[PDB]
């Protein structure tokens, strides 16, 4: 009953609700936000993660990537070519240059049409996956560098750092730069804050319909699926909404504006593109509900360096009564994507 | 090892 349309919801927390992060996530899930697989959270007007973004021109983007895209009829494959390092000011000059700047347009639908029509032309540069944060160290609310969720158990118990997952990543985008369809590593949650600049548009498939998308993708790229079952985790696959609609895959879209947060939920597939020069900060996080997803996540093993997280510490601590069975490989739990996370019980009475 | 890796995808 809580958002049975499974559409993307937007929330407006007061400063008081905003202070406790994991508690608010539990709240929006009690409101059915997780069903769409993506949700927007507009922070209270008083809140600000940083006083000014005018002192970062010398920040270096170590490995910018040029996005070469090949495809047709709504199905594409993206090849990220690493380019020489450059500073933000240099990236900005190129981003706003006449060659890569956002084309003129009226409504969003028009820009979206131009994106899908020209994505294989004039390959843009994306300052993606950059180690770092732009938050001021005194910001305690929704600080992406320290969210305080159970995902912290990984670093606290194994002392293992997985950059981008338990640490923040910055993304400097320009017109037409894209992020392919995927769910988070280990099917975790993700938080994405657009610090400044032009918008970032998103597409999302309800977690309860995720398999349908995987099925559809496997059909479009049989060779890729043959080489790796979780090939989508390679983050190279682009699929247009027209193709999603044509094959009956449910989905929704939303545009994130500067100063707004986007939360992706476990096993929630998403993809998108940047409208123009901008900067976003992202990382992963977890809740008790994620644990079962982590245990059942289909992983990529055809490549080195892929993110892998042992679920042993979570099962042992949060599901001690199921731990022995699980180790024996006999845990047959079935995930119900509609159910909110346990921490939400508080808001359901 | 059981836990490790990096979020950044392999580039070309
Ligand atoms: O900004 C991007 O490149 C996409 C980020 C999105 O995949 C996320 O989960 O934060
Ligand atoms: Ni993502
Ligand atoms: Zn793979």
């Amino acid at each position: 009953t809580l958002n049975p349309s499974a559409r993307i919801m937007t929330f407006y927390p007061t400063m008081e609700e905003f202070r406790n992060f994991s508690r608010y996530i539990a709240y929006i899930e009690s409101q059915g936000a997780h069903r769409a697989g993506l949700a927007k959270v507009v922070p209270p007007k008083e809140w600000k993660p940083r006083a000014s973004y005018d002192d970062i021109d010398d920040l270096v983007i170590p490995a910018p990537i040029q996005q070469l895209v090949t495809g047709q009829s709504g199905l594409f494959t993206q090849y990220n070519i690493q380019k020489k390092a450059m500073t933000v000011r240099e990236f900005r000059k190129i981003a706003n240059s006449d060659k890569y700047c956002t084309p003129r347009y009226s409504e969003f639908e028009e820009l979206e049409r131009k994106y899908w029509k020209n994505l294989t032309f004039n390959p843009p540069i994306y300052g993606a996956d950059v180690n770092g944060t732009l938050y001021e160290k005194h910001v305690d609310e929704w600080n992406i560098g320290r969210l305080r969720t159970i995902l912290d158990l990984v670093e606290k118990e194994s002392g293992i750092t997985i950059e981008g997952v338990n640490t923040p990543y910055l993304y400097f985008g320009m017109w037409k730069t894209s992020f392919a369809w995927h769910t988070e590593d280990m099917d975790l949650y993700s938080i994405n804050y657009l610090h400044f600049g032009e918008p970032k548009s998103w597409y999302s498939v309800p977690p309860e319909h995720g398999k349908r998308l995987e099925r559809l993708a496997k059909g479009f790229f049989p060779g890729s699926a043959q080489s790796c079952e979780a090939f989508l985790r390679h983050k190279m696959t682009l699929i247009s909404p027209l193709m999603l609609k044509k094959y009956g895959i449910p989905f929704d879209k939303v545009t994130q504006e500067a100063g707004e947060f986007m939360i992706t939920f476990p096993y929630g597939y998403h993809a998108g593109f940047n409208h123009g020069f901008n900067c976003a900060e992202s990382t992963n996080f977890a809740t008790r509900r994620w644990i079962e997803y982590g245990k059942q996540a289909v992983l990529c093993s055809c490549r080195k360096d892929m993110v892998k997280i042992s679920m042993d510490v979570f099962v042992r601590k949060f599901q001690p009564e199921r731990y022995k069975l699980w180790k024996a490989g006999k845990d047959n739990t079935v995930i119900d994507h509609t159910l909110p996370t346990p921490e939400a019980a508080e808001f359901l009475k | 090892p059981a836990t490790g890796g990096v979020k950044k995808p392999h580039r070309y």
